[PDB]
């Protein structure tokens, strides 16, 4: 939701399913998977850097 | 024991019924 | 004709256009991402399947997803 | 051949006559003015296009894809614009409403002639 | 059947033909060649040798045999090497992760693989000794395992 | 890489230097067989050593370097 | 050990082939 | 339907030479086809199922026909022991002259039936030829029976419903008390009406089998439960199979163990023992409801199994949904009890020789076992790649809600770690006490070895009465429960046949039994390693979590992530083939130099020299290849001479699948370039142009076919060196 | 100053470790061979 959260995904096919994230980009411009979110470990293209929607992004404290 | 079977039943299985056999499949494919 | 689909993942980053070698994808404006782009495959008629596309797809998952499916003249890319 | 598939005729235009090289292999002669290539595949005659356009500036070049009926087609450019480039005249084909994640299990599509995507 | 080894007949009979038949070798050489010092240190090697397995069960071929049910008069031979190898690679294998769950949590982790942190390295490479009661005292506390890592679909 | 082979053949003068039996292997050729690589005393593996004449034992060379020697006037 | 027997068999699997034949063409 | 894949139209448009490779290879997959429905599909596999069933029955009159009519059977039964059993005859128009000098036996030039089939057919009670053929005729006519009804349940109105291929309730019902009970039963009534007195002289033919009774009284007073005069006067000692003499007249007495003379179990112990096993499937025949209403609905037995401890999922419910609607789980399953009755089969017919002069000729002996194992491994892969079929193509995890499916999915992860893991662990713990036992060996010193004693085989065999170990338990020890339990029964006639080192029954123990039976168990988690992974990974990997849309046997993904060669659910079959015919492997190569030690008789010949890899390739393949590779020479040639040349044959096989599985397709698809290049452009011959376009074989194929040559190349030579090898040593 | 990171590498620890404990078996083997008990 907020810039910077570290934020576990729950969508299955993403290569960091179950494990946190920090938030880079939250867009307010009606885009389907506005929240860019980068990782510490990289998936098999080199590309820690993806984006998601609101559904699949689950916050901590 | 009829003997002289082998020597006409091995060739014409053998050899020549794989060759109408290559021709009824291989037309086959084109039927 | 190989079936390729373009989800909605399609950030519109145009590496699947310039790396495709067939111009089977072409670029659509779509108004559901920032950059108001999202690919399109219409002529997969033309489509090798060579995945080229799924290699430079910088998407989470490969929104762009090339299904093998029948394999015509063009398709199967001989020469003669 | 030429009596029964479809060969590909890349026209083009220059300036200088350069030097590129053939998907058929070694160096054409690169006729300055304006040339016709007739190529065989599709993807010999974009890999040309590559080889000329990543070098220089090549551009008014489109293959005209003989088919051995006779007639032409306009590939590559289609629309006077580049693929990439986003012009706004391309109906967009082939998308569903989501990613992978709701793609149908193939043991609904059993017995059934669809796709697995196709929702 | 399993014969204790000091009195198998066709054991001795292995140690007559080794014996003898390395020392058709040392029937080259004079009494001051360093070949044939050599062989006396290789005969020294032959009956030291035998002897030190005089509490095996050489059976039928001579040939000494092992006991895997750790009976307690075979426990020499397999289960105090085993319990000293599982402490071995117990101590390798608590370095390893008590070595990674530091470099987890550095500056650049991908460099602290390649370059190893020798202060941080050779910090738990000897500290990882008492590693039973220190991964019996880390599994109390929830911190051994984990929790909803990563899976694919399904 | 030159390094490298002049450390190689710096190492096969050496090992038909201190090693070989090759002062023996000169008095006659068509008896001893040629041996520089004289195998360390571990579990085993001494017997690699090859009793290949010249009052030393160790594992023999087929690399041909003695006749190379011979050749060279190598005394 | 005979020699009509070895006839008579080659007329089962004779008929045995037509059904063969009978049942491939319509599967 | 308009060229080719009369069935599929997305390969009949197909220019290439793909299309017939393709409409091969998915031609028997009825589960993808242009508009084949489960009623089109169960009334063609129902079909084919008889169209197979035939094919079956035309083999067997196969080899009752030419062992009738080129066999040299009846001379056989003369003289078991003598006389090798011939196969048909030859017909070469390429034997010159020096070839038919080594195959002459009488005036037949045949080959020696290296399959055991004389031995089943001698202790059925066939003693003459006559026999043979009216059984030849017996299963022409039984084949015309099967082709019939698969032509017949093809015919439009007799294709029977699906709600009748639905009735999975009740073919238990029947399969369970009709095929497996009732024939059992009526295999006891071959073994009491024929094998019985035939083995105890009287010829019981098709005549007196109404009017000879096998006991000389019988079923007028033996409603009253009499029982024991049908056990009354064994077979005891002094006789041979096939006289009268010496034998006594009980039928179904269990005395256990061997005949003293043939080496086999005694007829009257399988006529028991059919009758047994029919009994008891009769009784599970009557499990299941019906249209009667007297039996379980397996809705209600998989429904019922949900534990209250809570930890296996929400249970079994949705499993009996995903077998009816499924057929790849029902297939594999199947796969799965044959593999395992295989495997059951081939360790069983050593160790309790059930026909008459078997263990006496030591080949026929040695290729019934590495058959049985091979085919054992085969169906094993077979399950499991149904597995896979099952979790790609058939699987609904809606149905199977938190199932106990989706459970196994859910720690697939846990599962494919461990397996890993104890196939690392036994890859370390044989490789390593083998290379560290052949180094040591190596260097001077066969003592300083690591032989670890493989008690628990050895406690189990004192376990079964072996009292050559010195544990004295259960039956290895005469004073215990079981020994006292047993001791008119079957016991004193069994622990003769287990203390004897003659017979191939519970062996005598080194710590070759320890490093091989590593070895197998390493075979046996590395393939289900293999097998479960693309099995469990079949349907998404974190891969490609795609793997589920592109069925079975998709080649790849290209090059993109990384590379993705071999990602399918058909990769994990393509690999442990390999591993198959290796683990299989192991077995044969071990079974069979275990017992070139006992039928040489120097056991200690294995024991010494089977602990170290020098072992094997020096005492077993460097010299039991010997009489193999003497099959001619240029000083002539023998009878082996056949083997010899189909072992350096099936290296060329084994060699050339190494070309399509090593070397991939580009090249060659780039190469078949040049090769139509140089026949359009060259005079004389571009007339003669191709109508499918030359297309080098595509890459699921070209693995498939070079795993094929791997397969025919590896099988073949070891089916040549077991039978040259023994046969060499041997007749 | 670099020179100790360059000996911090993965192979040159990995030999200067390997090198050690390799070391520990064949010093551990010349002096007690034939070690088949304990
Ligand atoms: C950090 C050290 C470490 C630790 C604690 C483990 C622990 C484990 N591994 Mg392992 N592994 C490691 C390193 C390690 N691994 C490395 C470097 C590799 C690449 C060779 C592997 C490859 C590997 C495979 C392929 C498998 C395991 C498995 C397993 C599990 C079963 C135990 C086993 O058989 O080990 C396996 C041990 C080996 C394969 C060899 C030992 C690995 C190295 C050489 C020893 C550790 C030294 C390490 C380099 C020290 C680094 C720290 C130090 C510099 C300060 C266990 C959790 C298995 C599993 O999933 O079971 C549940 C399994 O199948 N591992
Ligand atoms: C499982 C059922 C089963 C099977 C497979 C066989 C199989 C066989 N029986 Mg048979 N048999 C059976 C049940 C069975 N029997 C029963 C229940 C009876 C009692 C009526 C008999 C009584 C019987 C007789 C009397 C003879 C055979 C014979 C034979 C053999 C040749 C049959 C032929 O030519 O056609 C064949 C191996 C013949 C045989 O073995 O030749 C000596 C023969 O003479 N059978
Ligand atoms: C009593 C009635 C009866 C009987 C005898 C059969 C018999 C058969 N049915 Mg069937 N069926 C029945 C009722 C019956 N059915 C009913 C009521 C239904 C409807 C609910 C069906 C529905 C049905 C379907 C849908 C199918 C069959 C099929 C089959 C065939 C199985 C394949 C086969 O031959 O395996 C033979 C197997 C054995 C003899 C035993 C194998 C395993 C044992 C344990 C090992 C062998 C024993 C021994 C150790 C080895 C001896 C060998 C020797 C050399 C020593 C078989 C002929 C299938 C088929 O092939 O179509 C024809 C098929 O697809 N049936
Ligand atoms: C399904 C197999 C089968 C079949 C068809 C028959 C059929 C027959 N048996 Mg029979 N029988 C069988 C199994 C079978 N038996 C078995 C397994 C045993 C051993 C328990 C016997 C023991 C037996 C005796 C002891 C007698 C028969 C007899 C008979 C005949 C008259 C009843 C009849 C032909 C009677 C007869 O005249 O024998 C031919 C007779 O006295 N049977
Ligand atoms: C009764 C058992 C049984 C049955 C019904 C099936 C049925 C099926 N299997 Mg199958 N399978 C089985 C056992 C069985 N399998 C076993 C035991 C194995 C392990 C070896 C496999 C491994 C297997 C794989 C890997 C695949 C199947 C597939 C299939 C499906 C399509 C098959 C097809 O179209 O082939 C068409 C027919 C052929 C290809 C002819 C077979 C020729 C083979 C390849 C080589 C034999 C050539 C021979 C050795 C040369 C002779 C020369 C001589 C010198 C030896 C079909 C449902 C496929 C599937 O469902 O995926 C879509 C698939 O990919 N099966
Ligand atoms: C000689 C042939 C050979 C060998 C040894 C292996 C060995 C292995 N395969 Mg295998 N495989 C082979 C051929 C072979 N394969 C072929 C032909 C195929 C078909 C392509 C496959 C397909 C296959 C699959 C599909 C799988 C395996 C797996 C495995 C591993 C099983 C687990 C185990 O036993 O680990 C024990 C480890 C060993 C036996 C390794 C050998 C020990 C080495 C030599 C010592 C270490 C190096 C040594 C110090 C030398 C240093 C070198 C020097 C330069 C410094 C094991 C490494 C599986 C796996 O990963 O399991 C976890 C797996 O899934 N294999
Ligand atoms: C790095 C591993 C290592 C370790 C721990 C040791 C340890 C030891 N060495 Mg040693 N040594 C090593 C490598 C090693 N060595 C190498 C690579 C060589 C070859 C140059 C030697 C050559 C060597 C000799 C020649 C001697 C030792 C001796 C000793 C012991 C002295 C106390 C001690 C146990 C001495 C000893 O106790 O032997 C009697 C001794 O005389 N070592
Ligand atoms: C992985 C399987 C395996 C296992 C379990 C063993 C086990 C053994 N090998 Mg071995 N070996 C193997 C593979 C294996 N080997 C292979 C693959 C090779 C070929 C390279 C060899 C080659 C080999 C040789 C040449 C010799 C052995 C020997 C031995 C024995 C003593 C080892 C030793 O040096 O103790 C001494 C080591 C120590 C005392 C070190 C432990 C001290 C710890 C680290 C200190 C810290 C404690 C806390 C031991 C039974 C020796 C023997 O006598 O055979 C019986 C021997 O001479 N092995
Ligand atoms: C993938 C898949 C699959 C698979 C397949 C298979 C292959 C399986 C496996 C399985 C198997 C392959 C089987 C096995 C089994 C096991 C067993 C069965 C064991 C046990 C044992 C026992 C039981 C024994 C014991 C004993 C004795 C020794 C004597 C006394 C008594 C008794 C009996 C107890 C399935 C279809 C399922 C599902 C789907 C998918
Ligand atoms: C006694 C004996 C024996 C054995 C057996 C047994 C005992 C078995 C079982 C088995 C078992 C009983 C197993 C268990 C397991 C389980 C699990 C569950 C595991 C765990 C693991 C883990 C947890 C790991 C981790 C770790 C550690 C701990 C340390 C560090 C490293 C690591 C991290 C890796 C024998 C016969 C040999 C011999 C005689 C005696
Ligand atoms: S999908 Fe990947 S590649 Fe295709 S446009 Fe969006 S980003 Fe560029
Ligand atoms: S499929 Fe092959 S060709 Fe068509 S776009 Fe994706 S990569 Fe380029
Ligand atoms: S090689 Fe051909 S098949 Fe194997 S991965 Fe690269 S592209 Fe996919």
């Amino acid at each position: 939701i907020k810039k910077g959260s570290l934020v576990k995904i729950l969508r299955p096919e993403s290569f960091w399913y179950n494990e946190v994230g920090t938030v880079v980009n939250v867009e307010t411009s009606k885009v389907l998977y506005p929240v860019l979110v980068r990782f510490d470990k990289v998936n098999y293209s080199g590309l820690n850097s993806t984006n998601f929607s609101l559904d699949e992004l689950v916050e901590i404290k | 024991s009829a003997s002289y079977l082998p020597s006409i039943l091995v060739p014409t299985v053998g050899l020549i019924l794989p060759f109408a056999s290559m021709a009824i499949l291989f037309i086959a494919i084109e039927k | 004709a190989h079936t390729v689909k373009i989800y909605d993942n399609c950030i519109g980053c145009t590496q699947c256009v310039r790396a495709c070698p067939l111009d089977v994808l072409e670029m659509v404006p779509w108004d559901g991402c920032k950059a108001g782009q999202m690919a399109s495959a219409p002529r997969t008629e033309d489509c090798v399947g060579c995945k080229r596309c799924e290699t430079a797809c910088p998407t989470d998952f490969l929104s762009i997803r090339v299904y093998l499916g029948g394999e015509t003249t063009r398709s199967m890319g001989l020469a003669y | 051949c030429a009596e029964t598939e479809e060969k590909y005729a890349m026209t083009w235009s220059s300036d200088q006559q350069h030097i590129f090289e053939m998907p058929t292999g070694g160096a054409a002669v690169m006729n300055s003015g304006d040339n016709l290539l007739y190529l065989a595949r599709k993807e010999q005659a974009l890999a040309l296009a590559t080889q000329l356009r990543t070098q220089f500036k090549i551009q008014d070049y489109k293959i005209y894809r003989i088919f051995p009926s006779g007639e032409v087609q306009y590939l590559h450019p289609k629309d006077g614009v580049l693929p990439y480039q986003v012009n706004k005249g391309r109906e967009q084909v082939g998308r569903v409403k989501s990613t992978i994640g709701k793609n149908v299990n193939p043991a609904q599509v059993k017995f059934t002639s669809k796709a697995t995507y196709d929702r | 059947v399993l014969t204790p080894c000091q009195q198998s007949e066709a054991f001795h009979k292995r140690e007559i033909n080794e014996v003898r038949t390395l020392e058709n070798r040392q029937a080259n050489y004079e009494a001051n060649s360093p070949s044939y010092l050599a062989l006396q240190s290789q005969i020294d090697q032959v009956h030291k040798r035998f002897d030190k397995y005089g509490t095996l069960l050489c059976g039928q071929d001579g040939l000494p045999h092992l006991i895997t049910d750790g009976d307690w008069r075979h426990a020499r031979e397999f289960t105090i090497p085993a319990l000293l190898f599982l402490y071995i690679t117990g101590w390798i294998g608590w370095v390893g992760r008590s070595y990674l769950k530091y470099t987890k949590e550095t500056k650049n982790p991908t460099e602290q693989e390649i370059i190893l942190d020798v202060p941080m390295a050779l910090k738990y490479m000897l500290s990882g000794f008492l590693w039973p009661l220190s991964a019996w005292q880390e599994y109390r506390s929830g911190q051994l395992l984990a929790k909803e890592d990563e899976i694919t679909v399904s | 890489q030159l390094a490298i082979i002049f450390i190689w053949l710096s190492g096969m003068y050496f090992h038909g230097a201190r090693f070989s039996n090759y002062v023996a292997w000169l008095s006659n050729p068509t008896g001893i067989k040629p041996s520089a690589q004289v195998v360390w005393p571990i579990v085993g593996q001494q017997i690699l050593n090859a009793d290949v004449g010249g009052g030393m034992q160790g594992i023999q060379i087929t690399s041909g370097l003695f006749q190379l020697w011979r050749a060279s006037g190598i005394v | 050990i005979t020699d009509n027997q070895v006839f008579v068999a080659l007329i089962m699997a004779l008929v045995c082939g037509y059904l063969a034949v009978k049942l491939a063409k319509q599967l | 339907a308009t060229k080719f894949p009369k069935f599929s139209q997305a390969l009949a448009s197909d220019p290439t030479t793909r299309r017939i490779w393709y409409g091969i290879a998915t031609a028997h997959d009825f589960e993808s086809h242009d508009g084949m429905t489960e009623e089109n599909l169960y009334q063609k596999i129902f079909a084919s199922h008889f169209g197979h069933l035939a094919i079956i029955f035309l083999w067997t009159s196969g080899n009752l026909f030419h062992v009738a009519w080129q066999g040299n059977f009846e001379q056989w039964v003369a003289n078991p022991l003598k006389t090798k059993p011939l196969a048909h005859a030859i017909w070469d128009p390429h034997f010159g002259q020096a070839a038919l000098k080594a195959f002459t036996r009488g005036d037949t030039v045949a080959n020696i039936s290296y399959s055991g089939v004389y031995h089943w057919w001698y202790t059925i009670g066939i003693r003459n030829n006559v026999e043979l053929y009216t059984g030849a005729l017996g299963l022409l006519v039984l084949s015309a029976v099967f082709l019939l009804a698969g032509w017949l349940h093809i015919q439009p109105k007799f294709k029977p419903s699906l709600s009748w291929f639905k009735n999975n309730e009740s073919r238990l019902n029947h399969h369970l008390a009709g095929l497996f009970g009732v024939s059992s039963l009526a295999w006891t009534g071959h073994l009491v009406h024929v094998a019985i007195p035939a083995s105890r002289g009287q010829h019981v033919g098709w005549d007196n089998f109404i009017m000879t009774p096998p006991h000389p009284a019988g079923l007028q007073p033996f409603f009253t439960g009499n029982w024991s005069v049908y056990a009354q006067s064994p077979d005891s000692m002094q006789h041979v199979f096939g006289t009268s003499q010496g034998a006594g007249t009980a039928i179904l007495t269990f005395l256990g163990g061997f005949h003293p003379q043939t080496q086999s179990l005694w007829l009257t112990d399988m006529a028991h023992h059919h009758l047994a096993i029919a009994v008891i499937f009769i009784v599970a025949g009557h499990m299941y409801r019906t249209n009667f209403g007297i039996g379980h609905n397996l809705k209600t037995i998989l429904e019922a199994h949900r534990p209250p401890s809570g930890r296996l999922g929400k249970g079994h419910i949705g499993i009996y949904q995903t077998l009816t609607n499924s057929l790849h789980f029902q297939l594999g399953l199947a796969l799965a009890s044959l593999s395992v009755v295989t495997s059951l089969v081939a360790q069983h017919m050593y160790a309790m020789p059930p026909y008459a002069y078997m263990a006496f000729d030591y080949v026929t002996q040695s290729a019934l076992y590495t058959h049985h194992q091979y085919i054992a491994g085969l169906l094993i892969v077979g399950a499991f790649a149904h597995g896979a079929i099952f979790f790609i193509r058939d699987y609904d995890p809606e149905q199977n809600q938190d199932n106990v499916l989706a459970r196994m999915l859910a720690h697939k992860e846990a599962v494919i770690s461990h397996l890993s893991w104890v196939s690392l662990f036994l890859g370390f713990h044989t490789l390593g006490l083998y290379v560290h036992n052949d180094v040591v060996v190596a260097f001077g010193n066969p003592e300083k070895q690591i032989l670890i004693e493989p008690i628990f085989a050895q406690w189990i065999q004192a376990t079964s009465g072996k009292m050559l170990y010195g544990f004295q338990v259960l039956l290895s020890s005469s004073t215990s429960n079981a020994s006292v339990a047993a001791q008119q029964l079957w016991l004193p006639g069994w622990l003769e046949a287990v203390n004897n080192e003659s017979n191939s029954l519970f062996l005598t123990i080194g710590p070759g039994d320890f490093l091989v039976h590593h070895a197998i168990a390493l075979g046996l988690h590395t393939t289900t390693l293999i097998l479960v992974k693309g099995a469990l990974d079949a349907r998404g990997s974190k891969l490609m979590p795609d793997k589920k849309d592109f069925g079975y046997s998709f080649p790849c993904d290209g090059p993109g992530r990384g590379g993705t060669c071999d990602i399918s659910a058909w990769d994990a079959f393509y690999l442990a083939m390999f591993w198959m015919l290796n683990t299989i492997g192991w077995v044969t190569f071990y079974w069979h130099w275990k017992h070139l030690s006992l039928w040489q008789g120097n056991v200690a010949q294995f024991n010494e020299s089977s602990t170290y890899l020098m072992g094997w390739l020096r005492d077993y393949l460097w010299l039991n290849s010997s009489p193999l590779i003497n099959g001619y020479n240029p000083y002539g040639m023998n009878s082996l001479a056949v083997w010899s040349w189909m072992f350096l044959f099936a290296h060329l096989v084994w060699a050339t699948g190494f070309m399509f599985l090593i070397s991939w397709r580009g090249y060659w698809q780039e190469l078949i370039e040049t090769l139509a290049w140089a026949h359009e452009r060259t005079p004389l011959a571009n007339l003669i142009r191709w109508k499918d376009k030359p297309v080098a074989l595509s890459i699921v194929q070209a693995r498939l076919v070079g795993l094929v040559h791997f397969t025919v190349g590896y099988i073949l030579t070891y089916a040549a060196f077991v039978i040259a090898s023994t046969a060499g040593k041997f007749s | 100053m670099n020179l100790k990171k360059y000996l911090s590498t993965a192979p040159v620890v990995a030999t200067l470790w390997l090198f050690l404990t390799a070391g520990i078996l064949i010093e551990l083997n010349r002096f007690f061979p034939d070690s088949l008990f304990y």
